[PDB]
């Protein structure tokens, strides 16, 4: 959990509009969020992991224990239940809400941090370099 | 703690040219470097950056026309096929981060620039005339007439009389430059002391010294 | 391939007052944006980086704001020294196989100050130039504000608009004045025909123009 720690800066995207229409965000509100470029700050206060994202249109932050479900409000403002576990090198997050599901894998790949999001075959890939 | 450009000169359109940044006080295996250019009376244009690993990005328009290599303690910008559009002052600069060794906080260190002139006009050395008075203060002058290319340094007493100086921007007519410098001193300071304007024009290895005399 | 767009291109403000320049990125670039000040002939100095953080030894009169696409530099207590041209730069690096380091088109700041008359000084053609069949008559109009000044030559009572090539300094960062050289280029030939040469400075300060002259 050392090689995730740090501030991260978005350098490529792929299908983030598609993924978002799948999670069900509105046309207008989907475009404006798609403009902005979130970063990703990841800290480790003792054993409580904090992941912040400092995008333009909305800032967000979550704090959790690895493998303990918790509640969050995601940037698109869904109220979800989610759990995050260090799964075979990656930091995998499941989010369950209104009978639906999605997975956010965060693996290191080279000096980068790759993020696969999937909701029913529809999958999006953002990439980050250490800022 | 320092960078310095060199190698700028007059070329004819077409012939390649290599500028050179030379560094001191830090290592190129730690720091990024970048070249930025600025044509006269115009904006700063970013050319390209070179990483500590040796990787390189160039602006969109620069691709094809520039190239950036590095050595031990130099960074070289090769201009591949100059056009008259490429006439400018080429700064060399150092990007850093929040403290140091990155790029996101931009440039913290620049050189003073090296002027590149692209043209098929001849090199002409300047003629330099005194401007003397032949009351509280007293103004004196140097007419630096008909040279090419820019630049041309003008000092007074080797730079030991630096205050009260105005050196006016050069102006182009035909393919020739012309500039004046004034320097205002106390009535008591001249003719009492001897004052002299010193003009350098590296392009033709000229150095001249008019003394100003009543 | 991102592009930065400064406004306004130029702006004037009196000493002690306040300016506001603005940058617009074409894409979102987060808070990765630096402001430089450039005085003429010097390379630029970094003022503010990360959109709002103050670089070392820079007075807080400089306030950098903005995020995402639209930023603003703001200079308060405008000192004479603040006369320069301010550039904004995107410093987000890599994005999508490109690199984003582009500069703004630049914004010049003029620091207004109470008017000042010019110290006019007229100089004949030196000997050396006369030996080359050249005759340049020089006229220094030193240390005035505002910029616009009107210089007129007179050969023997008669106006002259022919070979007059003026040059103006950038605004001084000691005292916010400008200076101007006016030069009248003649051949030795035409020079020897006349006697009364004169240099006229028409400026807001005095109702009547300043005049310096000499007789060949």
């Amino acid at each position: 959990c050392d090689a995730f720690v740090g501030t991260w800066k978005l350098v490529s995207s792929e299908n983030f509009d598609d993924y978002m229409k799948e999670v069900g965000v509105g046309f207008a509100t989907r475009k404006v969020a798609g403009m902005a470029k979130p970063n990703m700050i990841i800290s480790v206060n003792g054993d409580l992991v904090t992941i912040r994202s400092e995008s333009t249109f909305k800032n967000t932050e979550i704090s959790f224990k690895l493998g303990v479900e918790f509640d969050e409000i995601t940037a698109d403002d869904r109220k979800v239940k989610s759990i995050i576990t260090l799964d075979g090198g990656a930091l995998v997050q499941v989010q369950k809400w209104d009978g639906k599901s999605t997975t956010i894998k965060r693996k290191r790949d080279g000096d980068k941090l790759v993020v696969e999001c999937v909701m029913k075959g529809v999958t999006s890939t953002r990439v980050y370099e250490r800022a | 703690q320092s960078v310095e450009e060199s190698g700028g000169r007059l070329v004819t359109p077409g012939t390649p040219l290599t500028l050179t940044c030379t560094v001191s006080g830090f290592s190129l295996s730690t720091y990024y470097m970048s070249w930025v250019r600025q044509a006269p009376g115009k904006g700063l244009e970013w050319i390209g950056i070179i990483y500590p690993s040796g990787s390189t990005y160039c602006a969109s328009w620069a691709k094809g026309r520039f190239t950036i290599s590095k050595a031990s303690t130099t960074v070289d910008l090769k201009i591949t096929s100059p056009t008259t559009e490429d006439t400018a002052t080429y700064f060399c600069a150092r990007p850093d981060n929040d403290g140091t060794s990155g790029y996101l906080s931009g440039f913290g260190l620049w050189g003073q620039g090296t002027l590149v002139t692209v043209s098929s006009a001849k090199t002409t050395p300047p003629s330099v005339y005194p401007l003397a008075p032949g009351n509280s203060m007293v103004t004196l002058g140097c007419l630096v007439k008909g040279y090419f290319p820019e630049p041309v340094t003008v000092t007074w007493n080797s730079g030991s009389l630096s205050s009260g100086v105005h050196t006016f921007p050069a102006v182009l007519q035909s393919d020739l430059y012309t500039l004046s410098s004034s320097v205002t001193v106390p009535s008591s300071t001249w003719p009492s002391e001897t004052v002299t304007c010193n003009v350098a024009h590296p392009a033709s290895s000229t150095k001249v010294d008019k003394k100003i005399v009543p | 391939d991102v592009v930065m767009t400064q406004t306004p291109a130029s702006v004037s403000e009196p000493v002690g007052g306040t300016v506001t320049i603005k940058c617009q990125a074409s894409e979102d670039i987060s808070r990765y944006l630096v402001w430089y000040q450039q005085k003429p002939g010097q390379p630029p100095k970094r003022l503010i980086y990360k959109a709002s953080t103050l670089a070392s030894g820079v007075p807080s009169r400089f306030k950098g704001s903005g995020s995402g696409t639209d930023f603003t530099l703001t200079i308060s207590d405008l000192e004479c020294d603040d006369a320069a041209t301010y550039y904004c730069q995107c410093t987000y690096g890599t994005y999508a196989g490109s690199f984003f380091y582009s500069f703004g088109g630049g914004t010049e700041v003029v620091v207004e100050r109470t008017d000042a008359a010019p110290t006019v000084s007229i100089f004949p053609p030196s000997s050396e130039q006369l030996t080359s069949g050249g005759a340049s008559v020089v006229c220094f109009l030193n240390n005035f504000y505002p910029k616009d000044i009107n210089v007129k030559w007179k050969i023997d009572g008669s106006e002259r608009q022919n070979g007059v090539l003026n040059s103006w300094t950038d605004q001084d960062s000691k005292d916010c004045t400008y200076s101007m050289s006016s030069t009248l280029t003649l051949t030795k030939d035409e020079y020897e025909r006349h006697n009364s040469y004169t240099c006229e400075a028409t400026h807001k300060t005095s109702t009547s123009p300043i005049v310096k002259s000499f007789n060949r």
